[PDB]
Formats: C-alpha cells, structure tokens, sequence
C-alpha cells in the first residue's frame, strides 16, 4: 500500500507474516519444518519467490543457503520444507487483495487448499474460510533493511575494501576505509523504476554504469536512464550477501575488475556469474 | 437419489483408476495400488439411531471416516462428523454426501485430479451441486 | 500490467472478461440474468466495485441504472444480478495474481467457491481448479474509452452547452458547440497521481480549480498540484453520465453554477450532490 516495493515480484525476497500479527514470520526451524516465530530478520525467515509462467504460481524458497522450498505434504494436511523436486505440491498461487495487501497461498496441486496458521503457530493446508488465519502479508526484506539508509559497501573479496568514489575523479573504485564521504552511499528506492539509486555523500551524485569498452561505474548526475538504477538483491540462495543488477541490462552486475583488491581497483558492470568479485556486503553507516 | 447398500466390507475406488483403492497407510488416507491387505478394506454400517452410514477401516476398528476443520476426510475416534449418505447414481457408483442441515449447500467426498492423476491426493469435503461431477463419484465394490 | 489504471480500486468501474477471451465480458442480459457476451461497451457490461473493509471483499454492481449486484444463488451453483440486501452471498473476494493480472472472484458466503465461465458462455460457482476458466481480467472502462483522447464535455443540463475556455480569458464556461479548439479537451491519465488532466486544445493549458470565492475552473499551465487532477468516474448507478471529482478535495466536483445554461455560465468546483448540474456527457471529437 502506497509503496510498490512489497509487490509480489519474481525473484524478490520476503518476510511472510500472518495478517493478525506483524511480529511473527514464517520461520524454517529445522531441515524439514516451518513454524511461525518472533521476527528476527534471520535468513531462515526470508523467502525468495520464483514464478512459473505456465502455472501462474510460485515456488517459495528459504534463503538460509539450504535451497529448501515450502511444500505441501500431500496427502496429509501438513506442510514442510524440502528439496526442489519440481512436483505440483511445491507450487503456490499467491493471490492478493488490492486494498488490504493480504495474500492467500493456494496450493497448485490442489487449489481448494490454502496455507493456514493456527493459534499454536503451526502451519497447515485447509479448505478455504473467511478467517484471517488464511491471510498473510508479504514484506520485501531489502526495502525494509536498506531504504533511505546511508550505507557502506564491502567487496566480498576483502573486508577492508569498500565501494569508493576516487579522490578528484568521478570514477568508482575499491579503497580501504578512511571514513570518507566518498565511501558512503544513500540507498533510495525509486517507485517508478521499482529499483534503487545509490548517492555518494561527497558530491550528491549517483552510482551509474558508464557504457563504453571500460564499463566503469562512476558518480553521475541524476537521470531517468536505466544505467543509474539497480536491482539490489540477495545471492541466489544466500541472504547474507548482495548482487547489484543494473536495470539497463539485468544480466550485468556491479563487479570488481578481475577480482583485484588493491586500492584503486576499478568497479565495473559485467556479465553475471555470481563469483566472489560480484558479491557485496552492505551495512548501515 | 438411491441407497441400496447392505452392511458389510467394501473396497473404494475413484473414476480415475481401476488400480487405485482408498487405503489407510502412514496415518494418511489416499488412493494406492491394489493390495490384498486389510488396510484397503472398509466396513460399511448403516445406523438408524441418526440415519446414514459409517465407514471404518478393517485394519483399524474403533475409528471412523470423518471430516475435520481443514476439510480433510480422515480416520477419527470421533466427535463425530462421521455420518454419510451414499447417493446411488449407477450400478456401484455413489456420491458420498455429508448429512447435516437443510436449505444450505450439500457437501460430498471430493477427489481432485491433475489430468486423471490422483497420486497423493487426499479426499476433501467440498460443495456438491449435481450427480455429474467425476471428482465426487466413488465406486463401492462389495467383498 | 505496466499501467496501474486497471487496479482493483474501490468505486472504480470495469469490464470483467474471461482470461481466455478479451472480446467477451460479463453481461447483464435481462432483469435477473448474467452471461458472458461479445464486448459492446454497453452500460449492462460495466461493473462498479465497492469494497467492504471489514470483509475485505466487494460488491459488484451493474451500471445500467438498475443498481443490481452480482449474487450467488445459494445453495444452487448459479449466479444472478439482484437487489443489494447486504447478504454474504453478494460479496466476492477479488484475489489477483501479480504478474498475469488474473483475478478469481471467490464468494464471501462460501469461499470454497469461485466464479467460473463455461464454454457455453454461462457463469456458475465451482470448487477450485487449475483451469483458466476461473481466472478473469478487469479493465477500467473509463481508462479504455478516454485515455489520450480528444473529447468534448456536455453538461447534462443542455444538449448544446459544452465546457469551453472563453475567448481572451482563462476562465472556463458553458458555451454552445462551435467546433472550437476552446471546447476540445485531451484527457490524459497520470500514473503517479492515478488521476486525469484535461488539456484545452486552444492553448495547451489544463482544466484547473482556481481556489478563491468564485471557485471557477480556468485553463492553467502544468502543475504537480492536486488542483489540476480529476477522478473521472461514472454517476453512482449510471454509466451514461460522468462526475469529475477534483483531487485537491474529492468531495468537490465540476459543477455548472446554479444549473444555469446561458452561454457564458460559469463552471465551478463545488460540494458533491450528484444533481444534473454536476453531470457531464463526454464524447470523442
């Protein structure tokens, strides 16, 4: 409601909460079991949505590096997490009420059945009722954590190498921490682009792909051009690390050139592979 | 409408397979491959005290086929939600109706299929409006 | 999908079509009956959504000035249009898939059941399946008809009195049709405001509420202020006539002063009542 950052987009990651309690979330408590739990923002409480265009339904994948997905244990009424077997009981329609933003999770194998939370905080599937115990809310994890925050960004390559505007240049490079305004980035979600900008504190200009043979990122003036907008996402299966996809070409990502770590190493936009040099650790300043 | 079902032991199949019979196995009720075992055999008993029929598994007396709050059919030592009206629509074909209350919607045993595949599907308690619905027609074979 | 104009907003009016055929729509065919029918954009094919915040479900009201609502004829499988009696069988959850924009209409009295269209164009309620015969698309009628179109606006008070910029003034008044650029208005939806502007062809300036004791509308240059934006909707029960609500105060509408019809009569923004002096007939040029 108002912000579109919580919309049920493909490949986004969410907290899934009961409609009756914003302080609980769907939580993977073991290698097989899910339960409602107090919200801790842990990786085992984060769920990636992956849409299947043929089914018009989604797989729902836990983000604690286990790759397990929410599964209806047909013919029982229980639910689990388990390995992705591409079976119908592992797909869910996510069907949403426009005004309340409440969502049912309706199982693809038997769409009479939806996910339900009980008073004891267990999860089950059930035929459908008017009870709010079948409505859930979805909150985008990254928007919650990062929006309008001043942040520092480490390369996964080295704990003391940070995304840094170069001194006296627009070019963006890796540099050791010196507490510089050149190394501090305001992350802000743009509603029209459904993606983020990152504003250098030093000069109020933005992390931008400059498109030529070098493919450097530089600080650039405000623009509507997609080159300045970034899908900030988690690694495939792991919510502790980030990939920044450029909206101009989402097959390309923020990338430390040839995995070099020396001060002044160029940061660039290049084809995604998800290797260490494309992984970023973002923290509040 | 029709009944004409004597007390006795039956097997229960759907319209989707000749080889899959209603069986009580790992604490779950579903349609599984044909066996000679007592867990895919059902005891039908008409009860006059309150009309309609009760189904019990022969490998498990003391408990009846009932529906729960989740709309699943399951084996219960009950409360009861265990009384059923099998409506005969062919030689051995029945809509298994909930008996409950008048002017409201009829409910029946419903076995969902994915292009005739019922593997791992439970039987659910869902609205019934006709005698034509393949997912609500069960064959009761006398033993 | 891309435009937000078809979102399931309270009090907006829609064509409801089967997901498999955009040229068929839900159609009130008689005093009591509904069927899918070839799309003709008649008022008996247009449906207002009215949300109930306690239920998180909607009544769905036909717009041919009969006030009847989509009704599940419990305990049968049929649906009809009937008088609004506040019973639960007349409320429908509208639950939408984000990417496809497909919607199920799930009955509030019995949420086991959803609207379904058959191959013979009849509508029933049914238990839930994987078939597209249970998915519907909603298209906002006014957006479809009027977006980016050059239009004239006739007061319901008089078949030959139109919304007209005065010669040599910015003030907008009623005038007899002269096929003048001063009487031709380009209606354009703004995604950010979710509302329309109306641009006078004579001077490329916009229908705007000028707040002072007169409360006239005038042509004014573009502004981001709500005073220039209008929720264009149909009259309560009748899609043959329009009301234009000003976004700066949506209790106030485009209004012919004291229901006068002389050439030069002022058009103003005033408290909504819905009488004929607030009703407008909008046609393409």
């Amino acid at each position: 409601s108002q912000t579109n950052a919580n919309d049920l987009r493909n490949n986004e990651v969410f907290f899934i909460s009961p409609s009756n309690n914003t302080n609980k979330v769907l939580d993977k408590i073991s290698q097989s079991e899910v339960k409602l739990w107090n919200k801790l923002s842990g990786a085992n409480q984060k769920w990636r949505l992956i849409y299947d265009t043929n089914k018009q339904a989604y797989t729902i994948k836990v983000m604690d590096n286990t790759s397990l997905i929410l599964t209806w244990d047909a013919p029982l009424s229980s639910v689990s997490v388990k390995t992705d077997t591409n079976t119908n009981n592992q797909y869910w329609y996510l069907l949403q009420d426009y005004i309340s933003r409440n969502v049912i999770l309706r199982n693809y194998m038997n769409p009479n059945l939806v996910l339900q939370y009980n008073t004891d905080d267990t999860l089950i599937v059930s035929t459908q009722t008017n009870s709010n115990n079948q409505f859930f809310k979805f909150s985008n994890c990254i928007y919650e954590a990062l929006n309008n925050r001043n942040c520092k960004l480490q390369t996964q390559l080295n704990s003391d190498r940070f995304l840094s505007k170069n001194l006296n240049s627009q070019i963006i490079v890796l540099w050791q921490w010196f507490d510089s305004s050149r190394q501090k980035w305001t992350i802000e979600y743009n509603e029209t682009k459904s993606a983020y900008t990152l504003k250098c504190q030093e000069n109020n200009r933005y992390l931008t792909w400059i498109q030529n043979s070098n493919n450097y990122v530089e600080t650039y003036q405000s623009t509507d051009s997609l080159i300045q907008y970034w899908n900030i996402n988690y690694l495939d299966n792991d919510a502790s690390k980030y990939i920044l996809y450029n909206l101009q070409d989402t097959n390309r990502v923020l990338d430390v050139y040839n995995s070099q770590t020396a001060n002044g190493t160029h940061v660039i936009v290049d084809s995604y592979h998800g290797n260490t040099n494309q992984q970023w650790i973002i923290n509040l300043i | 409408e029709r009944t004409f079902l004597p007390n006795g032991n039956y097997k229960i199949k759907s319209l989707f397979s000749d080889s899959l019979y209603l069986t009580y196995s790992s604490g779950s009720l579903s349609f599984l491959n044909t066996s000679s075992l007592d867990n895919q055999k059902w005891k039908l008993e008409y009860i006059s005290s309150s009309n309609g029929f009760r189904f019990s598994n022969v490998a498990e007396p003391n408990k009846y086929l009932a529906y729960n709050d989740y709309g699943f059919i399951y084996l219960s030592s009950s409360s009861n939600n265990s009384l059923w009206n099998p409506i005969k629509i062919a030689i051995n074909s029945y809509i298994i109706c909930t008996l409950s209350i008048v002017n409201v919607t009829d409910y029946a045993w419903t076995i969902y299929d994915n292009n005739n595949n019922i593997t791992d599907q439970p039987i659910l308690n869902l609205p019934n409006f006709d005698i034509n619905n393949s997912n609500q027609i069960l064959k009761l074979e006398k033993l």
